C-alpha cells in the first residue's frame, strides 16, 4: 500500500537549520504532488507548501516563504523540508501529505515528525514505581528532555486500564504520570511493571511495582 | 482569496444523536464541475485522516455514518449515529487557489456525570533517597470535565510545587482523567504527618478527599 515514512522527533537549538524527511512507498513517486503542514499543539493546521518531485516546482504559503525550503529527492523516493533561523515558535508537529488525483484529496499523510527548538540540554527520566476491587498503580517518570517518552505496562500486555498523562513542562524538564488499574486478585500475586522508553537520552527502563 | 468559515467551533452530542458541521466559503468553489471541498477527522496524536472527498463521496474504508453533502457555497458535514469514537476535530478544506483549512470544530460527546476514582500515593523510596518527595493523586474517570483539585498538609492547604495534568476525552467510554503532583524535598516531606488530595467535582456536594499519613509503614 501507500505508505510515507517521517523522521523522528528532533531538537535543535535556537537559531539552527533542521531537514525532516518524509519517505515514500508502494506509488510512482513523480506522479504525485506533496504537501507538508504545521501544527501546534492543539491548534489547527496551517499550510506550508508543496513540491512537485516530477518538476522539483514549489509553492509556499507567504508565513513560511523564508523559513521553509522544500525539496526532493526521485532516485530515494524521499520529500524533504529544510526549516531555518528556528525559534521556540517553529515547535510544532509537522505532516507530510500526498494530494490524489482523485480531486485533489490528500488521502495519504505521514506519521508526523515533533519538532522542539530549544536551548536546554537532553536529560534522561527518573522512573518511579507507584505502588498503593481494582486496584491502582502507579508510575511516576520525572526530570527528562527533550519528548517524547514512551510508557507501557507488562509491554503493553495491561493496555486497557492505563492512562498516561501528557508531560508538563516546569524548570526546563518534563514529568509526567502513569496509573494502571487492575483486578486485586491480579496484583501483587502477578508481577505489574512500567515500561519507559527515552530515545533521545538510549533509555529503556523497567520498574516493577512491589508492595511497601 | 477564498474565506473558509467552519462552524461551530465546539459541538457537544448524545450518542446516538446527529451532529452536523458547517463550512461555508466567499466565492463558490464548484463552478468548474465538482465541488472542491473535503472533510477530515483528527484525533490526538494522530494525523488528520480523509472523511468525504468532493463534497459529498464517502471515502474508501470510511463507515456510512458520516456523510457530506452542498455546493457551491455552503457545505456540511453529517455523522449520524453518533459513536463514542467519533469524539475528535474535524476539518473542511479546499485548494484551486490558495489551499486553506478551516478553523475546525471539536466535537464532544454527551454521557452520564460521573465521580472521579481517586487514589493517593506517597513518594516511593527510591525517590526520597535521591533527596525528592512527589506525592501523586490520579482522578479518572469522571465527567463532565471540569474538576478542582485541592491539596492539605496536616489540615491546611498548600499551592507550591503542584503540577496538573488532564487527558483528553476517552475513546471509548467519553469519561475524563486527570492527575495532580505535589513535589516537595525529602526533608519538607518527612517535617509532616498527614497528605489529602481534594476533588470538588459537579456530582457531590461535598468533594472527594484521599489521604494518607506518611508514618503507616
Ligand atoms: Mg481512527
Ligand atoms: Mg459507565
Ligand atoms: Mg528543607
Amino acid at each position: 500500500e501507500v505508505k510515507l515514512q517521517q523522521s523522528g522527533p528532533e531538537l535543535v537549538k535556537p537559531g539552527a537549520s533542521v531537514k525532516m524527511s518524509c519517505k515514500a512507498s508502494g506509488y510512482t513517486f513523480t506522479s504525485y504532488v506533496m504537501h507538508w503542514v504545521k501544527q501546534k499543539p492543539g491548534q489547527g493546521l496551517e499550510w506550508i507548501g508543496y513540491i512537485n518531485p516530477y518538476n522539483d516546482d514549489t509553492n509556499y504559503n507567504e508565513k513560511f516563504k523564508g523559513k521553509a525550503t522544500l525539496t526532493s529527492d526521485k532516485s530515494s523516493s524521499t520529500a524533504y523540508m529544510e526549516l531555518s533561523s528556528l525559534t521556540s515558535e517553529d515547535s510544532a508537529v509537522y505532516y507530510c501529505a500526498r494530494e490524489d488525483y482523485y480531486g485533489s484529496r490528500w488521502g495519504y499523510w505521514g506519521q508526523g515528525t515533533t519538532l522542539t527548538v530549544s536551548s536546554a540540554k537532553t536529560t534522561p527520566p527518573s522512573v518511579y514505581p507507584l505502588a498503593p476491587s481494582m486496584v491502582t498503580l502507579g508510575c511516576l517518570v520525572k526530570g527528562y528532555f527533550p519528548e517524547p517518552v514512551t510508557v507501557t505496562w507488562n509491554s503493553g500486555s495491561l493496555s486497557s486500564g492505563v492512562h498516561t498523562f501528557p508531560a508538563v513542562l516546569q524548570s526546563d524538564l518534563y514529568t509526567l504520570s502513569s496509573s494502571v488499574t487492575v483486578p486485586s486478585s491480579t496484583w501483587p500475586s502477578e508481577t505489574v511493571t512500567c515500561n519507559v522508553a527515552h530515545p533521545a537520552s538510549s533509555t529503556k527502563v523497567d520498574k516493577k511495582i512491589v508492595p511497601r | 482569496d477564498i474565506v473558509l468559515t467552519q462552524s461551530p467551533a465546539s459541538l457537544a452530542v448524545s450518542l446516538g444523536q446527529r451532529a452536523t458541521i458547517s463550512c461555508r466559503a466567499s466565492k463558490s468553489v464548484s463552478t468548474s464541475g465538482y465541488s472542491y471541498m473535503h472533510w477530515y477527522q483528527q484525533k490526538p496524536g494522530q494525523p488528520p485522516k480523509l472523511l468525504i472527498y468532493l463534497a459529498s463521496n464517502l471515502e474508501s474504508g470510511v463507515p456510512a455514518r458520516f456523510s457530506g453533502s452542498g455546493s457551491g457555497t455552503d457545505f456540511t458535514l453529517n455523522i449520524h449515529p453518533v459513536e463514542e469514537e467519533d469524539a475528535a476535530t474535524y476539518y473542511c478544506q479546499h485548494s484551486r487557489e490558495l489551499l486553506t483549512f478551516g478553523a475546525g470544530t471539536k466535537l464532544e460527546l454527551k454521557r452520564a456525570d460521573a465521580a472521579p476514582t481517586v487514589s493517593i500515593f506517597p513518594p516511593s523510596s527510591e525517590q526520597l533517597t535521591s533527596g525528592g518527595a512527589s506525592v501523586v493523586c490520579f482522578l479518572n474517570n469522571f465527567y463532565p470535565k471540569d474538576i478542582n483539585v485541592k491539596w492539605k498538609i496536616d489540615g491546611s492547604e498548600r499551592q507550591n510545587g503542584v503540577l496538573n495534568s488532564w487527558t483528553d476525552q476517552d475513546s471509548k467510554d467519553s469519561t475524563y482523567s486527570m492527575s495532580s503532583t505535589l513535589t516537595l524535598t525529602k526533608d519538607e516531606y518527612e517535617r509532616h504527618n498527614s497528605y489529602t488530595c481534594e476533588a470538588t467535582h459537579k456530582t457531590s456536594t461535598s468533594p472527594i478527599v484521599k489521604s494518607f499519613n506518611r508514618n503507616e509503614c
